[PDB]
RNA sequence: AUCCGACUGUUUAAUUAAAACAUAGCAUUGUGAAAAGCCACAACUGGUAUUAACACAAUGUGAUUUCUGCCCAGUGCUUUG
RNA sequence: GGGUAAUUGGCGCAGUUGGUUAGCGCGCGGGUCUCAUAAUCCCGAGGUCGUGAGUUCGAUCCUCACAUUACCCA
RNA sequence: AGAGGUGAAAUUCUUAGAUUUUCUGGAGACGAACAACUGCGAAAGCAUUUGUCUAAAAUACUUCCAUUAAUCAAGAACGAAAGUUAAGGGAGUGAAGACGAUCAGAUACCGUCGUAAUCUUAACCAUAAACUAUGCCGACUAGGUGUUGGAUGAAAGUGCUUCCUUCAGUACCUUAUGAGAAAUCAAAGUCUUUGGGUUCU
């Protein structure tokens, strides 16, 4: 029955809005402390309402809580998605599409899968129905965007690569150099899975919400 | 034995008997949480 | 709850339409904690008209006298098509259950479709030469 | 005595091709046979469309689309007369 | 040519040597351990065990071939709180 | 012998909430429209296991049946 | 507080919390969209990624040998699905079987369950509308539009794309003083103007 209280939730500030909606649970009784609760909740937003732009209205962005401060969740990054519509909409018959999976580990040692797809172009002046590529092309497409993958998400950092995520810098890079096998199509990274994390340090959590 | 006797070798009892059963008595299907042949 | 001046507090809708009846099912956006659950079979006795958009329209209004009654302002809309190895397009009642959402009072945050499609495939029901009428 | 020349479907240079279920009535039946139809609806129609638009935030909505991809076999497809019988000359014409 | 038992094997010392018992093959049941399964002891302690599921213990049927249908209302055994 | 539950309309069930003491689905008879079937809306009837209270009731010992578990010196 | 399922309903699950939403772990099959009158293989067949092994064409050649070839009774290798033997595996589907419906009857079509089987390893079986219902090798005979893989010669590019030839594979359209009983056929034509070689019926 309903005696509950609300929550804020709050963003790590590589976005720009910070505060995206409220959530319920129920007072704490003896020996459930209505923080057990809380933590480890996982929640999905669209990024153009974190944002304030409609251009990326695909690409969800998916938050999990760690802390609690008094009445306040701390919510920091778990994986990405694309919006099925938009995946559907880029699908014509006369093409080739290439797709790709990786495991890389970054600095702070985590582990992630990224899962790329691309789609051929047209290099107009043929005039001819299809775009088709043979399947050796295809094969050293499929290895550059794997190499390519490998060394943006190795390098860095995670925040750093979250921060790439943002303007698809992956996509064009890819596309740049895969331009001499093939022209291609809009590039997207399609899905970025969590594997492991390495520890809850609060005090870089809290580093991340200054 | 429990079993012996008999104008025509038969059992006469149900041959599944419980877990509590005195040693000179437990002497079939002990415990059987089911008889019959195996379908999976 | 306690929301500032002109602040909308939003929630999530799920809604489940199967050619025998229609889920309004409203969380918060977390997904745990749900808050309301009116499912349409609860409105009429025919044991048939599950699915029509009658019972749908009476339980969208349910629904949004429920949740003006908790205090929440606005939805975000998720919408199911049953599609598992069944079938892939929703029922009657989906369009009903939007148009009595929208025109309760409401505001309408976003739409978005999510039946599970597989790229799978375990086998379908009844196999080869099909339900036969 | 043969009334087609391809016998019903479009299949050259291959031995066997694999199946495929009826989207309405779960039947078997081989993809280079059965009738394809795609399809970009809309969720609703165009009335609950605009009530949605006044109802919503963001002051410029565009609802989303379906994609379907549906197939059908031949009794299941001409029931439902996305296919009809056409006269002995017209049956050659495609497109 | 018919009946029984598949076969080599065993049995009522002193009235019954068999179609009776055993047997390979088939199937069912319990148990992951020194706080377990099955059994001995008045207690203290033991057997299987110099063991460990391709194991130990409790039962039915009885070589090969071809088969092994329907019934959980009754009586047993068993699962949940 | 002890404990618990239930008995209300043609059937199946709610009322055990004393200054209102009786209700609903299948029923039953008339319009509604039903290519000859169909969601159908108005109505009329239909009664509390049995005898007595500092009381206006379904509140009291007992007595008839039914089900479950348990008990036993003429 | 109902859920399933149907033309409409039963059988079936559920206040011991069903159906529904979120997260975590396990299990076995499958490989959507892209995907085509497209590719490979003697046929049966073959579709997630990467590595190794292993063959096969086509094209180019002022490389080597020099008739080593065509078709083949007997004989040999492979051969869908179902089915048989043994050990695994066992989610979904589901011959048998049990119910619930419809009907005059319904051992059916519809629905709720559900055994074998379907999957892997090691052995059998040798059959299909196993179909292009058209054996294999060679020559000649007509125009056009495509498409898959090489090579040659020429233009727009921001050592790449378009165009022109030619070889090999694969479709379609039109037409036949060519053929058929016709349907139709680029072979099912070059047949009373009847004989290029060869196996089977
Ligand atoms: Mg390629
Ligand atoms: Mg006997
Ligand atoms: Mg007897
Ligand atoms: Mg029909
Ligand atoms: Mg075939
Ligand atoms: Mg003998
Ligand atoms: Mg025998
Ligand atoms: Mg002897
Ligand atoms: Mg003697
Ligand atoms: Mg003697
Ligand atoms: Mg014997
Ligand atoms: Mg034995
Ligand atoms: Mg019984
Ligand atoms: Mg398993
Ligand atoms: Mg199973
Ligand atoms: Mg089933
Ligand atoms: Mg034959
Ligand atoms: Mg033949
Ligand atoms: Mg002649």
């Amino acid at each position: 029955f309903t005696k509950k209280e609300w929550y804020d939730l709050k963003a790590p500030k590589m976005f720009l809005v910070r505060n995206f909606g409220k959530t319920l649970v129920t007072k704490t009784i003896g020996k459930k402390l209505a923080t057990d609760s809380l933590k480890g909740r996982i929640y999905e937003v669209n990024l153009a309402d974190l944002n304030n732009d409609e251009d990326q209205a695909h690409k969800k962005i998916k938050l999990s809580c760690d802390h609690i401060i008094n009445r306040d969740c701390y919510t920091d990054f778990c994986g990405l998605s694309i919006t099925r519509d938009k995946l559907c909409s880029l699908i014509r018959k006369g093409y080739t599409l290439i797709e790709g999976h990786t495991d890389v580990k970054t600095l702070d040692n985590y582990h992630l899968r990224m899962f790329c797809i691309a789609f051929t172009k047209k290099r107009q002046n043929q005039t001819k129905s299809t775009c088709y590529a043979q399947t050796s092309q295809i094969k050293k497409i499929r290895k550059k965007m794997v190499d390519i993958m490998t060394a943006e998400a190795s390098k860095v950092l995670l925040k750093d690569l979250v921060k790439k995520f943002i303007p698809e810098s992956i996509g064009k890079e890819i596309e740049k150099q895969c331009k001499k096998i093939y022209p291609l199509q809009n590039v997207l990274i399609r899905k970025v899975k969590i594997l492991k994390r390495p520890k809850l340090d609060i005090s870089k959590l809290m580093e991340l919400h200054t | 034995h429990p079993h012996g006797g008999g104008n025509h070798q038969h059992i006469g009892h149900p041959s599944t008997v419980s877990r509590s059963a005195p040693a000179g008595q437990k002497v079939g299907l002990i415990a059987a949480r089911r008889t019959g042949l195996l379908r999976g | 709850p306690q929301p500032k001046e002109g602040e909308l507090v939003f929630g999530v809708a799920h809604i489940f339409a199967s050619f025998n009846d229609t889920f309004i099912h409203v969380t918060d956006l977390s997904g745990r904690e749900t808050l309301v659950r009116i499912t349409g079979g609860m409105k009429v006795k025919a044991d048939r008209d599950e699915s029509s958009p009658y019972a749908a329209m009476m339980a969208a209004q349910d629904v949004a006298a429920r949740l003006k009654e908790l205090g929440v302002t606005a939805i975000h809309i998720k919408l199911r098509a049953s599609g598992g190895t069944k079938s892939k397009t929703p029922g009657p009642g989906a369009q009903s259950a939007l148009r009595a959402l929208a025109r309760s009072g409401l505001k309408i945050g976003r739409i978005e479709d999510v039946t599970p499609i597989p790229t799978d495939s375990t086998r379908k029901k009844s196999g080869r030469r099909g339900r036969r009428l | 005595p043969k009334k087609r020349r391809n016998g019903g479907r479009s299949k050259h240079n291959r031995g066997h091709v694999n199946p495929l279920r009826c989207s309405n009535c779960g039947r078997c039946v081989p993809k280079d046979k059965a009738i394809k139809r795609f399809n970009i609806r809309n969720i609703v129609d165009t009335s609950a469309q605009r009530d949605i638009k006044e109802a919503s935030v963001y002051s410029t909505f565009q609802l989303p689309k379906l994609y379907i991809k549906q197939c059908y076999c031949v009794s299941c497809a001409i029931h439902s007369r996305f296919v009809r019988v056409r006269s002995r000359e017209q049956r050659r014409v495609r497109k």
